[PDB]
């Protein structure tokens, strides 16, 4: 069956999503325009952000979901379906949860990996840029999948770096090893 | 690495700690020497007490 599976709190239908527009081939387009119509979600913050609050009708979900293919139309066919399901099922509480993890399906699909590179600061682009070579480098990253890796800011992970990918770390970090010393100085 | 920095940092800032026998002092028990090295009493001197003692019991057998 079509890769990653990734069983979340209406993951589920995410997988759905994900397994029947490969069915139907067109992924790509069906997550294109699951972006666009979460990007005008998005883009009517108030009274349509809260319009996902739950204490609307099932008539009046219906006809927030027809305005809502109405609201910007000319969207795939199989998220205009899905968006019916949803509405349905009564649950849009995880709507652009859906569509984050579409995405993830989507881009597991294509084949892109993500990384991060958690600092308490930003880092070098030499960094960046020497981080993703070493592991395009190694088998970390196989290859036919690529590597969009992140440094973020965590000033919780103070100096030094973890990389991360692939549910695989390194972590050298100067509060990591500051914590193994002070417990072998408090032994 | 941040292993040496600590090991380097520790090790050099501080060799010294503390330490004076007078403040352990009040923290341990004082030595002193034994008492009473005391001779054994002297007593019943004398056939005073056998003299005594052979009249002082009437029954010497019965």
């Amino acid at each position: 069956p079509p890769p990653v599976r990734l069983f979340g709190v209406e993951g589920t239908y995410a997988t759905a999503l994900y397994q029947a527009a490969a069915k139907n081939s067109s992924i790509d387009a069906a997550f294109q325009s699951l972006q666009k119509v979460e990007s005008t979600v998005k883009k009517n913050p108030k009274l349509g952000h809260l319009l996902l609050n739950p204490a609307l009708s099932l008539k009046d979900r219906n006809s927030v979901i027809d305005a809502i293919v109405e609201t910007h139309k000319n969207l795939d066919g199989y998220v205009v379906n899905l968006l019916k399901v949803l509405s349905e099922n009564n649950r849009l509480g995880c709507f652009e949860k859906i569509a984050s993890d579409f995405g993830v399906l989507n881009d597991a699909h294509n084949g892109l990996l993500k990384g991060t590179v958690t600092s308490a600061e930003p880092l070098d682009p030499k960094s960046f840029k020497r981080i993703e070579k070493a592991l395009s480098a190694s088998k970390l990253v196989g290859q036919g999948k690529s590597l969009k890796l992140e440094n973020v800011v965590k000033p919780e992970i103070k100096g030094g770096l973890i990389v991360e990918l692939g549910d695989k770390t390194v972590d050298l970090s100067i509060s990591t090893k500051i914590q193994k010393l002070n417990k072998v100085l408090e032994d | 690495n941040v292993i040496q920095d600590l090991y380097l940092r520790e090790l050099k800032d501080t060799k010294l700690a503390p330490s004076t026998l007078q403040d352990a002092e009040g923290n341990v028990k004082p030595w002193n020497p034994p008492q009473k090295p005391n001779l054994p009493e002297l007593e019943l001197q004398g056939p005073e007490a056998l003299k005594a003692y052979t009249e002082q019991n009437v029954e010497t057998a019965h």
